RNA sequence: CCCGCAGAAGAAGCACCGGCUAACUCCGUGCCAGCAGCCGCGGUAAUACGGAGGGUGCAAGCGUUAAUCGGAAUUACUGGG
RNA sequence: CGGCCGCAAGGUUAAAACUCAAAUGAAUUGACGGGGGCCCGCACAAGCGGUGGAGCAUGUGGUUUAAUUCGAUGCAACGCGAAGAACCUUACCUGGUCUUGACAUCCACGGAAGUUUUCAGAGAUGAGAAUGUGCCUUCGGGAACCGUGAGACAGGUGCUGC
RNA sequence: CCAGGGCUACACACGUGCUACAAUGGCGCAUACAAAGAGAAGCGACCUCGCGAGAGCAAGCGGACCUCAUAAAGUGCGUCGUAGUCCGGAUUGGAGUCUGCAACUCGACUCCAUGAAGUCGGAAUCGCUAGUAAUCGUGGAUCAGAAUGCCACGGUGAAUAC
RNA sequence: AGCCAGGAUGUUGGCUUAGAAGCAGCCAUCAUUUAAAGAAAGCGUAAUAGCUCACUGGUCGAGUCGGCCUGCGCGGAAGA
RNA sequence: CGCGGGGUGGAGCAGCCUGGUAGCUCGUCGGGCUCAUAACCCGAAGGUCGUCGGUUCAAAUCCGGCCCCCGCAACCA
């Protein structure tokens, strides 16, 4: 239930300190077509 | 139909949220259980219990007794003009006008309960907005979330003052500090602490794909004028003794050194720099004035650190609203308010995201 | 062990179904909750999540961890560089 | 780390825990190079005339606003969609209103349609006041239009060019 | 469905255009030389009135015959003589015409008066090599009216490319 | 000055209609029954309840009380 | 409490000595350059000089008090 963040002590700010935690990291969606949209087999490889 | 009668159904719209939140049936039913608790002869032997309850029954009054009369007026205020518009009785037409002010002021009596949560509601506050890492997209959204509330603060009549600022290397900002000035500044924005969530197709990346970036907006009043050194000499035991002795017969005879021992705390403050007792007194009073105030700054931080300990364990519960602009949808994940009006949200349409957010919070 | 009962009467569950590896689609959740042995799936049309329909693999036993060997010619004398 | 050696810098012999599921070799197709060779274009060079400076037209970002409709927003958006916003356009904003409906097909009932004028109101509409009646061998209805009604639906310039 | 407002808001910034800074020029009078195109609840000569934008009357033409519609630069004479000048043209006030139910936010045009910025343009940057650049004028689509935009036609006509 | 009686009336008086109801900050100072009673001097109890004084009569019945101007004292006054 | 120097745009330093018009580098803001940022090129803005008082034709300048900062001194016993 309790999220274990990666900073021992927390001073002056809670929400802002969690902002620089890997819980709130940027999530980049791997696009389906275009740049960086190549796959070996993908999801179902039947040929 | 009638702007008067539809207004009554709009007071109903404001009432039903308060009906469902505090559970005015169970909130009412709680009173009769504590009536029998209070109606008792052996409650005088626990006067602290009855004093804590004697106003607790009154706290249940302004919530229940307001809503108990409020449901009656919904048919009453609507039914008065309904009979007045048939006979065209112009006085009875004007009689139901003040009847519109009957339940609304009672709704304003509950507006006290809406702003009851807080001890610095009418205080002026700061709007500190920090950006997540996210590359440049997070740098831009901090600016996009800045003007989100900067447009809204001026949309309501509050004075907006930008104190600090930090711009982006490429585009956007990094961490702006706005000080909202005026009364009820911290009261409305109290439900704005917490990280905001953005989901959109990022234009900064070349092969632009959907980035899920975050931004936090911590608010705090920071308004005080009370600083207590507690330099009251009823405390501060003073102890005078003689020095080590290097100046012959004189310094071994003169009780020049001094110690300042605090009576409640127990920290000692000695000083034997100069040669006079009058001179070492002020320096030892100065060092005691430092070490006592710096003890107060740690107790200020000790309660502050314990305050964050109820906030660091939350984790993925510090998210406030999800701005998923790829499908044009807004999600206030705290309460559950979904809106499809993202072009109007950036104008500051967060009044729906306060009435649902603050009364339920 | 052998004979008698107006009696089918008392006796069927357990994993898996993207590929490796037999076995397919719809609803609910939307990188959240979760799955895993490996590669990796979930970002509002998921046969990889959860729940049902069917299907398969076994069956009073299945499935998961744990230990050794095999696959490993990835310690090669048989049998490598 | 320990041992041996060295004046020293170090050399030599030489692990584990933990962590990833790849590290690496040759070769191949492209792209790229502040690599080479060759070639082309107003690209440069050689020139003329403009832009940025000044006023105005128009569009955009901003700011503002009840709203300043949405979209386009490196080159390849920015006198663009719009080959033309006083009403209309119009999708926007405020206020006033109607909802099986402004547009469509089906059904029952009551009526040919259509024409003229008055009152209330910003208007939408509501309330009326006079009048008339075309095709068949159903003629107690079919074919047209108006009106009320329930059920299927109608409608969307609402979202996703991912 | 409907009226009014808004898309035309305004400390700022940018892109794309028009018009100038003048004498290869402005202004006054007389005046030469084209192509393409459009037109029926449409374009609407002659004539009369007005300083004009136009108004009244009104044939012709749905078309190589009619109207739109005297093309403007250019040519000749005269004047201004290098100044913010008779350069320049915004803005504003007063008085009017057209279209349209309606010109206030918010039209176009005319008239009288007023008459700012601007004197060759910082960093930087753009177009073009033949009838092109530059420069001047007309028409059409759009459309009740409403462009310097777009589309298109025509007149004059270079420089340089070692 | 004592000893005997009352010490009331509306008034649980308006707080902001949680609780001081002659008593925390509440306000304001009413009129009557009158020998006599201040919406109050104190204690007290979440609050009330309850007990006295204010003020007034009877009674044993005379001087008595409160300040000021002053002489001389008292307490304040604890060191090897 | 003594002595000397100092307090000037957002930062660091000029100018004060011998009075009138306050400067330089960086930073800030706007526009170019690039696909974009940095840098670079160009333009513009920004401080009454800690505060109060006095003198003076005139005060950031001369003098004094106070607040603040730094250094020295704070000794023989
Ligand atoms: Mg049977
Ligand atoms: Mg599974
Ligand atoms: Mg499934
Ligand atoms: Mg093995
Ligand atoms: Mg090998
Ligand atoms: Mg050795
Ligand atoms: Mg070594
Ligand atoms: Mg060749
Ligand atoms: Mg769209
Ligand atoms: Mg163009
Ligand atoms: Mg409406
Ligand atoms: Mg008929
Ligand atoms: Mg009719
Ligand atoms: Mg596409
Ligand atoms: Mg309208
Ligand atoms: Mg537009
Ligand atoms: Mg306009
Ligand atoms: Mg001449
Ligand atoms: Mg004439
Ligand atoms: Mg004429
Ligand atoms: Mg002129
Ligand atoms: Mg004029
Ligand atoms: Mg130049
Ligand atoms: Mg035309
Ligand atoms: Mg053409
Ligand atoms: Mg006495
Ligand atoms: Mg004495
Ligand atoms: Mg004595
Ligand atoms: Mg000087
Ligand atoms: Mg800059
Ligand atoms: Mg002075």
């Amino acid at each position: 239930s309790r999220y274990q963040h990666t900073k021992g002590q927390i001073k002056d700010n809670a929400i802002e300190a969690l902002l620089h935690d890997p819980l709130f990291r940027q999530r980049v969606e791997k696009n389906k077509k275009g740049k960086g949209s190549y796959m070996r087999k993908g999801k179902h490889g039947n040929r | 139909i009638n702007p008067v009668n539809n207004r009554i159904q709009d007071l109903t719209e404001r009432s039903d949220v308060l009906r469902g939140y505090l559970d005015y049936d169970a909130k009412k039913e709680r009173l009769e259980e504590v009536n029998a608790e209070l109606e008792q002869p052996d409650v005088w032997n626990e006067p602290e219990r009855a004093q804590a309850l004697g106003k607790e029954r009154s706290s249940l009054e302004a919530v229940v007794d307001t809503l108990d009369q409020m449901k009656q007026g919904l048919e009453d205020v609507s039914g008065l003009l309904e009979l007045a518009v048939e006979a065209d009785d112009e006085e009875t037409f004007n009689e139901a006008v003040a009847e519109l002010d009957a339940l609304e002021e009672k709704l304003a009596q509950l507006e006290f309960r809406r702003m009851f949560s807080g001890e610095y509601d009418s205080a002026d506050c700061y709007l500190d907005i920090q950006a997540g890492s996210g590359g440049t997209e997070a740098q831009d959204w901090a600016s996009m979330l800045e003007r989100m509330y900067l447009r809204w603060a001026e949309s309501r009549g509050f004075k907006t003052e930008i104190i600090e600022e930090s711009e982006g290397e490429v585009a956007g900002i990094k961490s702006v500090t706005i000080k909202i000035s005026g009364d009820y500044a911290y009261g409305w924005l109290r439900t704005e602490t917490g990280v905001h969530r953005l989901v959109r197709k990022s234009p900064f990346d070349s092969g632009g794909r959907r980035h899920t970036s975050f931004s936090s907006a911590f608010v705090y009043p920071e308004v005080d004028d009370d600083i207590d050194i507690e330099i009251n000499p009823a405390d501060l035991r003073i102890d005078v003794y003689r020095t080590s002795g290097a100046g012959g017969q004189h310094v071994n005879r003169t009780e020049s050194a001094v110690r300042i021992t605090h009576i409640p705390t127990g920290i000692v403050t000695q000083c034997q720099n100069d040669r006079s007792q009058h001179k070492n007194k002020d320096q030892a009073m100065k060092q005691m004035k430092a070490k006592l105030y710096e003890l107060e700054m740690q107790k200020k931080n000790a309660e502050k650190q314990a305050m964050e300990d109820n906030k660091s364990d939350i984790g993925w519960g510090s998210q406030i609203r999800s701005y998923v602009l790829d499908d044009s949808r807004i999600k206030d994940l705290r309460t559950g308010v979904e809106t499809r009006n993202t072009q109007a949200v950036l104008d500051g349409s967060l009044d729906q995201f306060i009435e649902a957010s603050l009364k339920a919070g």
